[PDB]
RNA sequence: GGUUGCGGCCAUAUCUACCAGAAAGCACCGUUUCCCGUCCGAUCAACUGUGUUAAGCUGGUAGAGCCUGACCGAGUAGUGUAUGGGUGACCAUACGCGAAACUCAGGUGCUGCAAUCU
RNA sequence: GAGAACAGAAAUCUCCAGUAGAACAAAAGGGUAAAAGCCCCCUUGAUUUUGAUUUUCAGUGUGAAUACAAACCAUGAAAGU
RNA sequence: AAGCUCCAGUUUUAUGAGGUAAAGCGAAUGAUUAGAGGUUCCGGGGUUGACCUAUUCUCAAACUUUAAAUAUGUAAGAUCCUUGUUACUUAAUUGAACGUGGACAUUGAAGAGCUUUUAGUGGGCCAUUUUUGGUAAGC
RNA sequence: UCCGUGAUAGUUUAAUGGUCAGAAUGGGCGCUUGUCGCGUGCCAGAUCGGGGUUCAAUUCCCCGUCGCGGAGCCA
């Protein structure tokens, strides 16, 4: 047929930054290193030239699975088809930004978690939630078997 | 000109199109001038301002725009003479019209191939005139109110979108507009 | 006159946005900065010239700076002003002053500090002389990386002499021997490589040897006496002080601060100015302040 | 009071004299009018390169179209002394710029100089005199560029006053 | 009252009148013989101080630029959702949402570490 | 814009004002100011080997690209690149 | 189908993004235009002052970027500690983060995981909404 | 009407590598020659209109205007 398919096409709104974001990015962002299990958005800065993902991946959130030299390895899930696999993306730190939402989420659950401990000692807020969590569980916890369980619905039978 | 009523043009066709790269050699704007009468005059002498406003959402032809506006102008300039009051056209004509231009008989149909096929060869200009939009904004003196109204009547039978004559308010009226000096 | 900028503006307004205070101020290049930091070794800033311009021709400074989330944190600093506390009366601007300040910052970085130490392997590397850079380390150098700032790579430029002072200081720093303001250029003794020379310490000696009226306190031998003092282990600085007095203090600074405009609003001076402008308009009428003010009547 | 008094800083200096000859090789010679500049200034000139599109002959932009000398300091003053002396005076204010700058044109042959030793010459070559205040380095020096204000800028009145004071 | 190192938020800090870090917490000027820049010490690369607050950094003070809000414009333009009316095109209706100017306001920066002061 | 005899195409050089409108071989659009642009030097890493992975294509090759580690050097102050 | 084995969703939070209306940049038909500095020519008169171009503050709507988009569908995203022992990249130098070994303490509901083999395509249609071409069309 | 193909001084037509444009004739200029003419010395272009790219466009794109060739099916 006709025309291309193509990485660069349809980027004009996404690639481009605001009047305020315009100008060289700040090397602090370039410098930043992250740990595994951190939650990071991927959306490329227009003002960096290289390290850029496929354009089609921007606005997705992933977890830093591992790092191998300057660029980092991100797990994200795409969509549509049969037995879709989760993807690894090599995407630079300039393009990767923290996510506040889990950080404040983590503080709140943990801040809460202290309030409870005192209640577990001397206090009864609950009671029903208390019953599963002592009987429940190891995993250790923290494992790669839970990932295929999540992986399996992402290829959705109905949508198809 | 060449017939097609305005059955072809009036309903709101097309992701615009009139973009400057994408159309060398459009046929002209035929509108003779947009402001008329006393061009060398501010708005503020005139105590009366009359408007003509749409009921429908349309594309008006360039020829209809000039024909309606000249018909109004002959009524104004005959009754109020040459150095009359002052008129402004609200809507200039810049939406570009494609139509495919008269085949052949060669058994050569479209000779193209079979076809048609974008890149249609331009037929001229139209103006978007959407619901409640104002085609003419005319500034006058109350002892010639009648004259502008018949000029606006003689304008209506020269575009197809149904429109209404109206007396304006904007900011102010014309005298809450004036007290600061 | 020109603004010119005001009519064109938005784009013109863009011009700051790209830098911060540091480029407007004019010290720092963000690409030059970039190259050091990504790597997690500290920036060893030795501005010699052009700070804002916070030295030169009277003084020099060295700070070893690292990054953190809050912004950049200075682990240690040394000033050439503090260097005469150890003893050295002569000019703060020269090579010997730069080398000895370079030792001082490195001595302050180690400090054997943090509980944490670093006495071994070999501190002190003496004030020396030093033919070529000896470390037990050998090829490894880290936890300090040279940040010149604007200042140039000219072989024989101070900025570098501080780094060499650091190397002999106990910080061990990446270097190339052809680039130094070399050992005799501090003085000390010299040289290998394609490049040559063989005095610049010690150029002041030669400058003085040529007759002319300059500063007092003699000749060549005095670099050695105080450089010798500089060799010494004697660390741990300082001062302390008078402290402040009250309150928020200075004679200039008060008409030079105040009430309108505050961090908050200069309600009183803007309102005094509006009302004054308004009376002045009432009497004359024509131009506002800024040149337009009229309308068709 | 806002502050009236007498200070040298708030004075003028000779920023530079650029003597620049715009010839155009093959008419007169390669760069050999450089020999004329060389005597006149006392120092070596450097070649002037075109970038430019013109238009006429000169379509190469890499070549030496012209030659120029930058003199500063005492070097500048010695040329100004002879240079001012040819051209009579009280020369006109129109020659002066808005900037506090002036330039005049004349042969190299004018000046105390051997005519014999220069192999070729030429009118010519603008004598351009840059005058500015000491503060000027804030725009000129790299790092901490700051524009010069209108105050700090020299005026046509100041330049004429200063230059007219000596050797005129 | 905080000048300044190193930064971060990076249009609340773009631009144009004029007051201030300063008798031993600056910039300048002067050695520009020289390592050093050359095409000139200008650039720069170096060694230093008659002293000067004029610019410089930055602090003191005023407008166009701009973010942020209040005020109408007042839920207006537009909009997924379910549907009535119109000759057509087109419109409305309930269900959830909601931009443009206007005028007024705040701010001609913020924040953190240290060289830490008369 | 001003300034310089002659010069118009007039480079040229000079001064001021100048934030992405310039430059960046080549579409488009995007993007950047001690820059990835412009200049000066020095140089060959346009090296060999392997390539996690994406795009190809959601699993399908060539090709492409983004990252390495081994091997080897450069420049560079060096980090690094 | 035949078996194997015993988790799915959603408001709410946070992200960035369609869009299209009035500003900004770039383009700009394209008027009307007062005020007002300056082009460049000649041409007449008593420096002034008729004559054409044209900055500059300044005014009617269109169109492709961008703010803020407003929207709306989206549209991915929802364990901790201590103890010892090991590693690690990076000055005989500073640190984390790895891995282990051991102990401690925590509105929904079968919509559902995996495998072998199998078949009919690999020519569609209409409507609704949002369109794109086409005068239009049971295109 | 589609797709092909062009255009340069009064006129017909050569030509390029992006920096440089010709010939021939026709004419205007003398001398020949009784006098004209043939001959013989001398002379002189907005490269169709158009916008764009570039350093620099006659030369490289894009369009029209005109003059050409080549198609043209089963009714």
């Amino acid at each position: 047929m006709g025309k291309s398919h193509g990485y660069r096409s349809r980027t004009r709104y996404m690639f481009q930054r605001d009047f305020r974001k315009h100008g060289a990015v700040h090397l602090s962002t370039y410098l930043k290193v992250y740990k595994v299990g951190d939650i990071v958005d991927i959306k490329a800065n227009g003002s960096i030239q290289k390290g850029m993902p496929h354009k089609f991946y921007q606005g997705k959130t992933g977890v830093v699975y591992n790092v191998t030299k300057s660029s980092v390895g991100v797990i994200i899930n795409k969509m549509v088809g049969n037995r879709y696999l989760e993807k690894r993306l090599n995407l630079r730190v300039e393009h990767i930004k923290h996510s506040k939402c889990r950080q404040e989420f983590l503080e709140r659950v943990k801040a809460n978690a202290a309030k409870r401990a005192e209640a577990k000692a001397q206090g009864v807020a609950v009671q029903l939630k208390r019953q599963p969590a002592q009987p429940r569980e190891s995993r250790i916890v923290s494992t790669e078997g839970n990932v295929p369980q999540t992986l399996a619905p992402v290829p959705y039978e109905t949508f198809i | 000109m060449a017939r097609r009523p305005a059955r072809c043009y009036r309903y709101q066709k097309n992701k615009p199109y009139p973009k400057s790269r994408y159309n060398r050699a459009v046929p002209d704007s035929k509108i003779r001038i947009y402001d008329l009468g006393k061009k060398k005059a501010t708005v503020d002498e005139f105590p009366l301002c009359v408007h003509l406003v749409s009921n429908e959402l349309e594309q008006l032809s360039s020829e209809a725009l000039e024909a309606a506006r000249i018909c109004a102008n002959k009524y104004m300039t005959t009754v109020s003479g040459r150095d009359a009051f002052h008129l402004r056209v609200r809507v200039h004509p810049f939406h570009v019209l494609r139509i495919n231009k008269m085949l052949s008989c060669a058994g050569a149909d479209r000779l193209q191939q079979g076809m048609r096929g974008a890149w249609g060869k331009p037929h001229g200009l139209a103006a978007r005139v959407d619901i409640g939009q104002i085609i003419f904004s005319v500034r006058t003196k109350d002892s010639n109110k009648d004259v502008v109204v018949e000029g606006l009547r003689r304008a209506r039978y020269k575009f197809p979108g149904q429109q209404k004559i109206i007396l304006s308010k904007k900011w102010g009226f014309t005298n809450l507009d004036r007290p600061e000096y | 006159m020109a603004f010119q900028k005001d009519a064109k503006s938005s784009a013109y307004s863009s011009r700051f946005q790209t830098p911060f205070r540091r480029r407007r101020e004019g010290k720092t290049d963000y690409y030059q900065r970039k190259r050091l930091v990504t790597q997690h070794k500290a920036k060893y800033n030795t501005p010699k010239y052009r700070l804002v311009v916070r030295f030169t021709n009277k003084d020099i400074i060295c700070q070893i700076i690292s990054s953190t989330i809050t912004g950049d944190v200075v682990l240690a600093a040394a000033y050439s002003h503090e260097l005469p506390r150890y003893g050295i009366t002569h000019g703060l601007t020269n090579w010997a002053a730069a080398y000895a300040t370079g030792l001082l910052i490195a001595r302050r970085t180690l400090q054997r500090l943090g509980l944490d130490e670093t006495y071994k392997g070999v501190e002190e590397v003496e004030g020396e002389y030093e033919l070529t850079e000896a470390v037990e380390d050998g090829p490894r150098p880290f936890k300090v990386f040279l940040d010149i700032g604007l200042q140039r790579t000219t072989t024989g430029a101070r900025v570098f002499g501080a780094l060499k002072g650091a190397s002999d200081g106990g910080l061990y720093v990446p270097h190339s021997e052809n680039r130094f303001p070399g050992w005799d250029f501090e003085t000390e003794e010299i040289d290998p490589e394609l490049l040559r020379s063989y005095i610049f310490g010690g150029h002041v000696s030669q400058y003085m040897e040529e007759l002319a009226d300059d500063d007092e306190e003699r000749f060549s031998e005095l670099f050695k006496g105080y450089l010798a003092d500089d060799i010494d282990a004697d660390s741990l600085e300082d001062i302390y002080t008078s402290a402040h007095e009250a309150i928020r203090a200075d004679p200039a600074f008060k008409p030079t601060e105040k009430k309108f405009t505050k961090e908050q609003y200069a309600a009183e001076s803007k309102k005094y100015r509006q009302t004054k402008l308004s009376k002045e308009e009432r009497a004359a009428r024509v131009a506002a302040k800024i040149a337009a003010l009229a309308g068709q009547q | 009071m806002s502050a009236k008094a007498q200070n040298p800083m708030r004075d003028l200096k000779i920023e530079k004299l650029v003597l620049n000859i715009s010839v155009g090789e093959s008419g007169d010679r390669l760069t050999r009018a450089s020999k004329v500049l060389e005597q006149l200034s006392g120092q070596t000139p450097v070649q002037s390169k075109a970038r430019y599109t013109v238009r006429t002959f000169g379509i190469r932009r890499n070549e030496k179209i012209a030659v120029h000398v930058t003199v500063r300091g005492p070097k500048a003053e010695e040329i100004l002394e002879r240079g001012l002396k040819v051209k009579e005076y009280q020369l006109r204010d129109r020659n002066f710029s808005a900037t506090g700058n002036f330039g005049f044109g004349i042969d190299e042959h004018i000046d105390l100089g051997i005519k014999y030793d220069p192999s070729i010459g030429i009118f010519g070559m603008d004598f351009y005199v840059v005058m500015n205040r000491p503060g000027a380095r804030v725009t000129r020096r790299k790092r901490c560029k700051g524009t010069v204000g209108n105050s700090h800028k020299t005026t046509k009145e100041d330049t004429v006053s200063w230059f007219k004071q000596k050797y005129d």
